[PDB]
DNA sequence: TGGAGAATCCCGGTGCCGAGGCCGCTCAATTGGTCGTAGACAGCTCTAGCACCGCTTAAACGCACGTACGCGCTGTCCCCCGCGTTTTAACCGCCAAGGGGATTACTCCCTAGTCTCCAGGCACGTGTCAGATATATACATCCTGTGC
DNA sequence: GCACAGGATGTATATATCTGACACGTGCCTGGAGACTAGGGAGTAATCCCCTTGGCGGTTAAAACGCGGGGGACAGCGCGTACGTGCGTTTAAGCGGTGCTAGAGCTGTCTACGACCAATTGAGCGGCCTCGGCACCGGGATTCTCCA
């Protein structure tokens, strides 16, 4: 069966930030594993946050708190800011 | 027959190597053993003390005597040995004591030797107090249990002998696993609490205790027969060398322990079993008529 | 010491080093927390001040913080002592703590 | 307010640890290490509290902070 | 309905089987939970707690006491290698530390 | 309020193993927290195992594998033995 | 546009993120705003790491990015290192450095 | 088929290369047996975990994901092989 | 000839600048198979599996040796001894 | 200070396997609509966090003195390191067999979801017993006086 | 000087008194057990072929061994001073009272929202081909070692 990987969107980000650089298959696999791991960390922490307060829904608040608990200072601030911007631009339209 | 002189520690303040091996005239020794027999045959609470002189007849050298390991290590360097604990043949005195316990006359026994020939002779472990210890016994470090083995553990200073405990707890739990440390006290080491307490109780209850094959120079071990006569009771110090408590001795001998004990049993009409391998036994055997 | 004695033959200012051994034996057999609760609680309040003002602390919360910090510092000092012994010494210095943390991964 | 951890306190902590002598410059380093540890644990606990919309730092919040930092703490429920 | 014999009694455990079943179901661990998972998990938890409690009681009896305290649990844990590994990251509150003194720190005897 | 704890079962086990010995309140809390933590660890490992093999359920097999992965030494062997005995007795009933 | 990812200012797959969250056995319900946030955060972190790796590549006279570049980018940035302390990048190597005393004197 | 004492395959120059990567300027002679033992212990741990995962999966081949999962469990997450 | 020690730094720089797998592949695979023989018999490792194992082992050993060098240098030395490895493994909770 | 070299940075030529683009499409993302409830919001209260006081007093703080330790210098020796020749086995290139992983149907048993019944487990009330501190008492050992 | 005997130090045992936590008892209720059904998760058997194991053979890169010298590991010794210990003076921690109220927890009500479903379509994946980045190779110029 066909497998799922984040290769395409990693390519999109790479071209957006470095429009004249490539990436080797090994680096693509490393990035795929890293994205999987970071997503798993954030989602698991969000689920733990929800379970602690007896909630039953992993809402954006849970994700924001999880990303604040996981990433360090500057990384956490930038990630939370980008998440809020994304949600604002989404629900607005 | 490994020596517990360098094994114990380099520090050895014995200060005793000139030991004139006084021997008694045969007639005087006969009279003294006669009076000791007269006293003991009626004395009810009788507890003995065997030192490192009984096994000298076996073959393992003593410590202070002219052939003492420490004495030789002091004057020059010439440690001579003949036998081994594994091949150590019990002396007739061990079987004599076993029989005495069997008939119930020997209330208790508190030895300070290390070969454990008393344990190997079948003396009820519940009746002895191996104050300094015993090679053939390793004690667990967790459950404080004992294991009377058949081959020397081979360690000194209360250290690991390379075996883990094998006593199974209920409810299918993990078996206790402790180092099974050895039992021989290094200089400046405490005594086994249970054995020492039992020895103290027995000695205090002893209205007549006789101390054999020991110079009694050593800690507590040589002090038990002081408290045997304090608060009453008579002390019989049967040894060749001048003991550290002859002035307090209520009796004395200058002769072979084997010979004096043989004369004692002859006067009593008593016989002696004839050694064995490691025929170890723990429960106190029933008293005999 | 009723009739009990170590293995032997028979027969003011403490030497600097023995009182510390007695102290070690004393504190390694006890369990009570080894920091004054009131100053430590004030410290926790001051530390949490920089994050969220007017923050009320449950008594059990301060106790849990104290237990955690005490255990962490005890372990750190154990490792620092091990490092000092490794360096052929007996007095733990700042470098021992720094190396212990560096190996521990926290530094 | 940091100095509330008096030198005898750090000496007692070391004596529990196993130390025999303590260099005179240790105390400042120990205070700094304590400050760093408490800062991290308190930040995690305060984030947990702020998320739950509580003005009080519940004990379970500190327990969860410790568990997050891989220092699970028993005896406080959870 | 017949007499309600709780699952634990049939299994033979002491821990609750239904309680752990509900914890697994509501814990969000899988879309569905097997019929044997709660029994096994309860048995494992009961055995682990039995081990810790038995060792703690051993420590208490060896400390001439009859009320297990956090100190007894700390001693029962840190002195058994497997449990120390399993409980490596815990800090049992009010447990203290094991009485460890490094040999180099001890004094040198054989004076006089 | 209605609080949930394993205190009663822990006391039952204790009185089953140590016929005459109490347990302090703080000690009981420590034991309960230990049980909670071990339960969470085993359950999480079993969940991850069920997810890796693309199975959607948790069974005695997955709990057994989680116990094998987590507990070290003879602890794992004996825990597996007790779990197997428990499940076989239960299934026989 | 039609796709959630397009409606947001993202490039990561919002639909895939939401599907993984729903099927990941995390909670009974999943907020409709969660996927946007999680995808945005993943996109930001990928952008940061790739920016650093590309900078390393350019400083290494290479027109592409290779695991070594990712390793250098991760370890040479303190925040990412703390986030990525317990990771090892296969074929990544080790950051070049030597002690301050082993150098010749 | 029954491999024996292959730990010797980790030769002195190989361990020396590994240490040189770490910034070491001089290596004592006794370091080599110690390093062989340490590597053996680490491999025992990882292989035990991987074999556990594989045997659970009803397979007979230790797929790369088995080793990656074992390393992730041991707090040594590895990137570049999936997961 | 080179005075002793000078080429140690050269080797350090070379082997740190590079990114290959220092240990030989085939002996490492044989070691891994011998180890796995202990747990279950007649396994079949995917080549990627042994590659991942080797990468993990090399990274772990490199980190361990860096810590050991730090320990030895703290001990006022330049030669790393077994005691340094023991200390580093002890302060990190291993063993 | 200076001078010869091993190893290293760097310029030019370049061709293969891997990066990069094309494209059909088929399963997954998207739009719209329905329905139950999980959570937003508002209230009430009364638990417990907070603040303050006065008295006890355990512990903190300042200093003084000395020795035990840290530190540094110097002198073996011995134990690595560097280099050169032997040799040992990795490395690569290719080829074969077949196990075992991967996908596919049929299905059947097991677990989700309900509902009813009710004893197990909780909150509270109560009695009391283990543990802490203080008192007295019996016996070993140490210090000192008297007699041998 | 050693020993006998008494005074003193220090220890373990029997005992008393007290207190707050711990064990048992009780009613109350709701979460768990019994009986039931429906459908889909995953057994199970069959099939296919990808990839692992195994082998061989040649060149040959790195390991192995030996040998010499020189660097530093390690021991010892000596000097300064920093820490340990002790004592007396301070000070603020501990404890027990009250007195207040912020807000933690529970409840009640309702609606906004996620699950689900049907029907639609489009974009991300497998396989297709094309083009070039840099590993590799030739030599030219350069930087710390070592020697002098
Ligand atoms: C640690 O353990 C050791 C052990 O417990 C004893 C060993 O010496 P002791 O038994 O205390 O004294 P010891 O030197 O045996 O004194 C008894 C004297 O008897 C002499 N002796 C040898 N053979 C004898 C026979 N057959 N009959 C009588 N006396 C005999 C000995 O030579 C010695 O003088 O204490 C240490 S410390
Ligand atoms: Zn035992």
């Amino acid at each position: 069966t066909r497998k799922e990987s984040y290769a395409i969107y990693v390519y999109k980000v790479l071209k957006q930030v470095h429009p004249d650089t490539g990436i080797s298959s090994k680096a693509m696999s490393i990035m795929n594993s890293f994205v999987n791991d970071v997503f798993e960390r954030i989602a698991g922490e969000a689920s733990r946050l929800a379970h602690y307060n007896k909630r039953s829904t992993i809402t954006s608040r849970e994700i924001q708190t999880a990303v604040r608990l996981l990433l360090p200072g500057e990384l956490a601030k930038h990630a939370v800011s980008e998440g809020t911007k994304a949600v604002t631009k989404y629900t607005s339209a | 027959s490994v020596n517990y002189a360098a094994g114990l520690s380099p520090y050895a303040d014995k200060g005793k190597c000139g030991l004139p091996e006084i021997f008694d005239p045969p007639e005087e020794l006969e009279r003294k053993v006669w009076e000791l027999a007269r006293l003991v045959w009626q004395s009810s609470s009788v507890v003995f003390h065997t030192g490192a002189g009984i096994s000298t007849a076996s073959g393992i050298p003593d410590f202070r005597g002219p052939h003492g390991v420490w004495t030789m290590e002091e004057r020059g360097l010439a440690p001579k040995f003949d036998t081994t604990f594994e091949s150590a043949r019990p002396t007739q005195t061990h079987m004599a004591l076993v029989q005495l316990e069997r008939v119930g006359l020997l209330r208790f026994l508190v030895s300070q030797n290390v070969d454990g020939l008393h344990v190997r002779s079948g003396f009820p472990r519940d009746k002895l107090a191996e104050l300094h210890g015993n090679m053939f016994v390793e004690e667990c470090a967790k459950c404080k249990t004992q294991y009377v083995r058949d081959t020397v553990v081979g360690t000194m200073g209360l250290k690991a002998t390379g075996r883990l405990c094998t006593v199974a707890k209920a409810r299918g739990l993990r078996a206790c696993r402790g180092e099974l440390r050895d039992t021989i006290l290094d200089w400046e080491d405490s005594l086994p609490d249970r054995d020492l307490a039992l020895a103290d109780e027995a000695s205090r209850n002893a209205d007549l205790s006789i101390t054999l094959g020991t110079s009694l120079q050593i800690r507590p071990s040589g002090n038990l027969p002081l408290a045997t006569k304090r608060r009453g009771g008579r002390l019989v110090i049967v040894n060749l060398q001048p003991t550290k408590h002859d002035r307090h001795a209520d009796l004395r001998i200058h002769g072979y322990v084997d010979e004096v004990m043989t004369r004692l049993m002859k006067h009593l009409g008593l016989e002696i079993p004839a050694w064995d391998g490691p025929r170890v036994l723990e429960r106190a055997l029933p008293p005999l008529p | 010491t009723k009739q009990t004695a170590r293995k032997s033959t028979g027969g003011h200012r403490y030497r600097p080093g023995t009182v510390a051994l007695r102290e070690i034996r004393r504190y390694q057999k006890s369990t009570e927390l080894l920091i004054r609760k009131l100053p430590f609680q004030r410290l926790v309040r001051e530390i949490a001040q920089d994050f969220k003002t007017d923050l009320r602390f449950q008594s059990s919360a301060v106790m849990a913080l104290q237990e955690a910090s005490e255990a962490y510092l005890v372990a750190l000092f154990e490792d620092t002592n091990l490092a000092a012994i490794h360096a052929k010494r007996v007095t733990i210095m700042p470098k021992d703590i720094q190396l212990a943390r560096r190996i521990r991964g926290e530094r | 307010n940091i100095q509330g951890i008096t030198k005898p306190a750090i000496r007692r902590l070391a004596r529990r640890g196993g130390v025999k002598r303590i260099s005179g410059l240790i105390y400042e380093e120990t205070r700094g290490v304590l400050k760093v540890f408490l800062e991290n644990v308190i930040r995690d606990a305060v984030t947990y509290t702020e998320h739950a919309k509580r003005k009080t730092v519940t004990a379970m919040d500190v327990v969860y902070a410790l568990k997050r930092q891989g220092r699970t703490l028993y005896g406080f429920g959870g | 309905r017949a007499k309600a014999k709780t699952r634990s009694s049939r299994a033979g455990l002491q821990f609750p089987v239904g309680r752990v079943h509900r914890l697994l179901r509501k814990g969000n661990y899988a879309e569905r939970v097997g019929a044997g998972a709660p029994v096994y998990l309860a048995a494992v938890l009961e055995y682990l707690t039995a081990e810790i409690l038995e060792l703690a009681g051993n420590a208490a009896r060896d400390n001439k006491k009859t009320r297990i305290i956090p100190r007894h649990l700390q001693l029962a844990v840190r002195n058994d290698e497997e449990l120390n590994k399993l409980l490596g990251r815990v800090t049992i509150a009010q447990g203290g530390v094991l009485p460890n003194i490094q040999s180099v720190l001890l004094p040198k005897k054989t004076e006089s």
